[PDB]
């Protein structure tokens, strides 16, 4: 009655029977922009069950080796479906988003993934090594689309900062003795009423391998991460031709 | 006083006791912030509350 | 004009007087606030969320550094086996640096109050165990044995269905508040000991990994407060950051 | 009008962010309640499940018998002002008389503290921060000695004209703020409003500030926020003729009337660069001390 | 004397600081203020009031400059041409450095607001046409084509007895208040496009001119406002005034 | 041609939402504009010279020596407004001395 | 108080909130305007006015 | 500015003087008092002994 | 020009005229020159007991 | 990823052994008829 758990929205339904509860980000659901917060003068567009809906975006295999990925938001789902359109479309954007991180072993398995949503996360780089060159990070890797990345020092969250402390931010864990799922209900952050889809990522998903992933020698090893998410409350302003960036 | 409300707390749901000499109140003291906490929203952000008695997970 | 006449402290600049200052920009207004999410108060609001302990906080290659994050358990042949042990003290330097507690405590001076450290097993559900964890109050030297530990603050652990047990910190003092304690003469303000034992063994059927890991996340309870704001230990940067 | 049942019964639209929790006040820390022995089955607060993400809600009184205890310390030195409001350095101008930097007479500052780390950390505690300042600025020579030179501070914000000469008509200063004053005065002080177009300043910015491609050329503007980009603080010694004295000018400033919003993790390695989180990677560092074993102190 | 002590900023001298001063001439009188027409109150009544838009920003010669206050239209052999383009940016360097709008907002380091572009066709009465003025938000590049233009906001303007169109350019930003726009990271601050095209075609009959101009003026609408006061980027003077 | 400027409105030209609108319009007063101090005149008084080289001067009060003032206050025809005078005196170097 | 009506705007149709040690006005502080417009005097001076959904020359 | 004009003692120290300076830890609060037997009030009380 | 800066037990104490600590972002610091009064200022009772 | 835009559900093995797909009416005619290769495909109900 806190493991079993139904996700429905749009035309699609999640079933887990091994949950962990829900955690709703800072403790405040999805809403659309007040008259008040707001700023910009057009009529919104609120497109609904074509855009608020699962998207299951990418599958990671996770290795008794993996270091961690990351993917950024809303960059994952900007090409993607209805959604993606919209976000192409027009030039503001904003919604929240439940995020549903997939994955199962078996009772003879173990390990613990730390699934965490931090925003605005900014990469840094390794600085040449010496720290002595302002190098940075390309676009391939502050936005990696679906496929994400994969975090090159985990300790330090590739940005100097302890991944420690990273339970700061909402997040759920999957020790496969427990649970074979995370799910996470982000409002939209931001210190402006709406933004790029493009130029902005609001937050980052972290996903990382915190007791490494063990077993025997001749149970299942391949053990795939698999990540479904929705965006609640869309809403886009601002509308003309299509653009990608 | 008569002052403007250029202040950056102006419509804090927590009221400061500040003092000033000018008209535009960002010009103020600090002052005295109220003692409200509210350490759930980080600590226990969960849909559905658990009690410290029962387990977790039933 | 009117008679007034200056006193000591005339001219002087001190960091944290709370004054008016003439305003630059008049009749200035700032952008209205929209509403964001996750705003904070107060500073003990980040003290009571939960942030990993490096109990573990050996290694110090840089591709071992995760590494610290966790600490093993394992099949033992026998009777009462150490497992691990720390200092209960948050703004020492050890295993509490790695939490966000341990970080705000070196903006205060002193502090008061429990603390509580929440164990989470993360091995297959097919194993099972019971571990003694132990709080040793002040003067009490590191506990030799099971039965000596087992003297002081404590609690047995059953691995189940909950994968976690909290062990509190009760805070037992003989001030109200504890400066940081330190090797020397501020020992006088150390918290005391933890240690972990085997209460039974960790015991798994044929087919299970014979070792898994224990996480470990500390956090302050409700009564804690602290006091007397200064600068953090250390200074993040060498020369200027250009 | 809406005819359709779907629409009626829509919630498309709704503009209030329910909220799960409530702030309560707590102006001291919480009170121990007396507690004795509990020997029983189904009730267990020491057992917990962290894969919800939430903290331990086990308190003393449920893991050992407690006494009383009424707990009169206060909280109020953790309120963001208590933490905050204390002036610390965030810039430093060289004004010297023979040299490579701001030889003549005259320089220009644009307005970043990330220069100075003991700030820098401070305010990275948080992602999202609302504040008015107060900025007071020392001067003096580089041994520390006071002289009788008369200067000129010009704020300048984005678009107004900066000075290239100790002489430039922008100190004219008609509508910029300007504040003269004599070294051997107090140092100067003023009170600053809130001023990004934004509701709040961002210590991070996940994104790019311009459309486009972002071409490797181009990336050095990753994760700049032109709604930070308060303007230049400009500096001059007054007069037509160089200055006799070699002059620094350091800047201190003290928030007020803060909120902040979405704490971080802490910065564990050096800062190198300013405003962009770079770390020297052969030299990452543990958070903090390390030992020999885990079953030794 | 009653005891104060001086605090930072004693002695300064802040220009904009409102302050008292003593009088010089006391029990002074001045002459009485009459009625005057034409009183203005805030800058912002002069914002709404139209001034030409210098779209053909193009000729310098001093015996040629008049033709930057109006640009051409005439019988185009074809489809869906191309006749003007510009950016809606006030505050930025170009076309809108004619208005009394621009200018006034050089004095302001933000602004926010809807502006409005008021086009008057000044052909003959015997000519008709249609033109199709779109306005582009933030992200869209300049339009190849009227296909991606009308995408965005537009009006498609028909010529007749209402010699004039207006072309409203409506907020739409992502924050409360733009800073003047400029090349780099400041573009960030970009109000977007405005381009012209020919919906159907200039038409005239035998004994008409075949080439006519359209003089553009533009303000601001009643929910613009400005803020933080500074000094204009131009200083109109080289050397000392004599 | 009526001379007047359009009453068009964002409302009429295309689909809007209600914004409600609390910018300020205070900072763009008269006073706000023109309440801030700016240099309108300077004197020298050299010891070797051709001018005010006798230790005095004499200055006939005019603002229209220096551009930026004067611009703004030519954007009206008339004015009518108290003033506020600061005299700033240094050497020709910035420094202070015994006078 | 009690002094003169020195300053430049006595009997201006907007009052002010100011602040002065002397006994004549102009001495006085800016303060504050009232925020009162009338942009129609510059941008809609016609005699006879047209509404926004009519044709403005008929 | 409000007119003050300095009179003599202007910039004096003297060590008796009973005055009010600025605090240096803003918002601080002491530990607080616990009872404590043997509470003097008055130098006279010790005369007495 | 002078700087007094107060470190309370753990804080970094300055190693020389130049150290980083003197940055006193918490603690707090007087800046007095000595043709000034002297500097003055108000302390709490500080003792964890 | 294109079957994932569809109508879907994600289902996850446990101690409820079975889960339901529910194929909805989406027509755009109140009635099928029996839908075949051919015009008469213009019936078909789509695919799982
Ligand atoms: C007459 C002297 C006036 C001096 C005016 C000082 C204005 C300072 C405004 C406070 C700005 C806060 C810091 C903002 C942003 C950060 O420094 C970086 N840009 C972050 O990347
Ligand atoms: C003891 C020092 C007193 C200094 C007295 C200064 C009085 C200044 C009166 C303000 C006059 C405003 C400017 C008036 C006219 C213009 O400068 C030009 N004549 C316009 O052609
Ligand atoms: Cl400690
Ligand atoms: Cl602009
Ligand atoms: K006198
Ligand atoms: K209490
Ligand atoms: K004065
Ligand atoms: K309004
Ligand atoms: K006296
Ligand atoms: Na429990």
């Amino acid at each position: 009655s806190d493991r079993v758990a139904q996700l429905t929205i749009g035309n699609s339904t999640i079933t887990t029977q091994e949950a962990a509860n829900i955690i709703v980000g800072y403790g405040e659901w999805p809403s659309y922009c007040s008259d008040s917060d707001a700023t910009a003068v057009d009529k919104p567009t609120r497109p609904d069950v074509s855009v608020n809906r699962f998207y299951t975006l990418d599958t990671k295999l996770w290795e008794k080796s993996s270091k961690g990925w990351y993917w950024k938001f809303p960059d994952v789902l900007t090409e993607t479906g209805v959604f993606g359109q919209n976000a192409q479309f027009h030039y503001l954007y904003r919604s929240g988003f439940c995020i549903h991180v997939q994955c199962n072993a078996s009772k003879f398995h173990q390990g613990a993934l730390l699934v965490a949503v931090l925003p605005e996360y900014v990469i840094g780089t390794v600085a040449g090594g010496t720290g002595t060159e302002d190098t940075h990070p390309p676009y391939k890797q502050t936005q990696p689309g679906a496929d994400g990345f994969e975090l090159q020092h985990p300790y330090v969250l590739d940005a100097g900062i302890p991944i420690s402390q990273l339970t700061v931010c909402p997040h759920q864990w999957i020790n496969l003795r427990t649970n074979n799922c995370a799910t996470i209900i982000v409002p939209y952050i931001n210190a402006l009423p709406f933004d790029s889809a493009l130029n902005h990522c609001n937050f980052g998903l972290l996903v990382v391998p915190i007791s490494p992933l063990d077993y025997d020698q001749g149970a299942t090893p391949v053990i795939p991460i698999t990540i479904t998410l929705a965006p609640m409350c869309s809403e886009f302003a601002g509308l003309r031709q299509a653009v990608t960036q | 006083s008569h002052e403007n409300s250029n202040s950056a707390t102006e419509g804090s749901t927590i009221n400061y006791t500040t003092i000033n000499y000018y008209k535009d109140s960002y010009a103020a003291t600090a002052g005295k912030q109220s003692l409200k906490q509210d350490p759930d929203k980080f600590a226990n952000p969960v849909k559905d509350i658990f009690t410290e008695m029962a387990a977790p997970l039933k | 004009g009117f008679p007034t006449e200056l006193k000591p402290g005339t001219n002087q600049f001190l960091t944290t007087d709370d004054g008016v200052s003439a305003p630059i920009l008049p009749n200035f207004h700032p952008t209205p606030c929209i509403h964001i999410p996750g705003e904070v108060r107060n500073l003990l609001e980040l003290c009571q969320v939960e942030t990993i302990l490096e109990v573990n906080n050996v290694p110090t290659n840089a591709t071992s550094l995760m590494e610290r994050l966790r600490f093993p358990v394992s099949a033992q042949a026998g009777k009462g086996e150490l497992c691990a042990v720390f200092r209960a003290d948050p703004g020492r330097n050890g295993p509490w640096q790695s939490t966000l507690l341990g970080q705000l405590c070196g903006y205060y001076t002193q502090w008061s109050g429990s603390l509580e450290v929440t164990f989470m097993f993360t091995g297959s559900f097919m194993a099972t165990g019971k571990m003694l964890i132990a709080y040793t109050p002040p003067g009490g030297p590191l506990p030799k044995d099971r039965a000596t530990a087992m003297l002081g603050t404590h609690v047995i652990w059953d691995f189940g269905l909950q994968s976690s047990v909290t062990l509190v910190i009760p805070w037992i003092s003989n001030t109200h508040y504890r400066a940081h304690a330190r090797d020397g003469v501020f020992d006088y303000y150390t918290t005391g000991l933890v240690s972990i034992w085997y209460q039974t063994n960790y015991v798994v059927p044929i087919g299970a990994p014979n070792t898994a890991y224990i996480i470990a996340l500390a956090a302050a309870q409700k009564n804690f407060t602290m006091k007397l704001c200064k600068d953090a230990s250390d200074i993040l940067q060498t020369g200027t950051i250009q | 009008g809406d005819r359709v049942a779907d629409v009626i019964e829509s919630s498309i639209g709704d503009s209030v962010s329910r909220a799960l929790t409530h702030a309560l006040p707590a102006p001291t820390g919480q009170n121990t309640q007396v507690s004795s022995h509990r020997l029983d089955t189904g009730k267990v607060p020491a057992l917990q499940a962290a894969e919800i993400g939430a903290s331990s809600n086990a308190s003393d009184e449920s893991m050992i018998e407690t006494r009383c205890v009424l707990n009169s310390h206060s909280t109020a030195e953790t309120t963001l002002d208590s933490f905050f409001s204390r002036a610390g350095l965030v810039g430093e101008i060289d004004l010297p008389l023979k040299g490579t930097t701001n030889p003549n007479g005259y320089a220009n500052w644009d307005i970043d503290i990330t220069g100075y780390a003991q700030m820098r950390r401070k305010v990275e505690l948080f992602t999202y921060m609302r504040f008015d300042a107060e900025f007071t600025f020392v001067a003096c020579t580089p041994t520390g000695e006071v002289v009788p030179q008369l200067l000129q501070y010009m704020f300048v914000p984005p678009g107004a004209p900066k000075p290239d000469s100790r002489e430039s008509l922008a100190w004219q200063t008609a509508t910029n703020p300007s504040v003269f004053v004599k070294l051997s005065d107090p140092p100067a002080q003023v009170s600053v409003p809130f001023m990004s177009p934004a509701s709040a300043y961002q210590w991070f910015y996940d994104g790019y500030p311009t459309f486009g491609e972002h071409k490797q050329e181009k990336d050095l503007e990753y994760g700049a926020m032109p709604n930070n980009m308060m303007g230049t603080f400009s500096v001059r010694t007054v007069g037509t003729s160089k200055s006799k004295y070699p002059l620094v000018v350091r800047i201190y400033m003290r928030m007020k009337h803060v909120r902040a919003w979405i704490p971080r993790p802490m910065r564990n390695q050096n800062y190198l660069f300013k405003a962009n989180p770079n770390y020297a990677g052969n030299s990452i560092k543990p958070t903090g001390a390390s030992r020999t074993a885990i079953t030794t102190l």
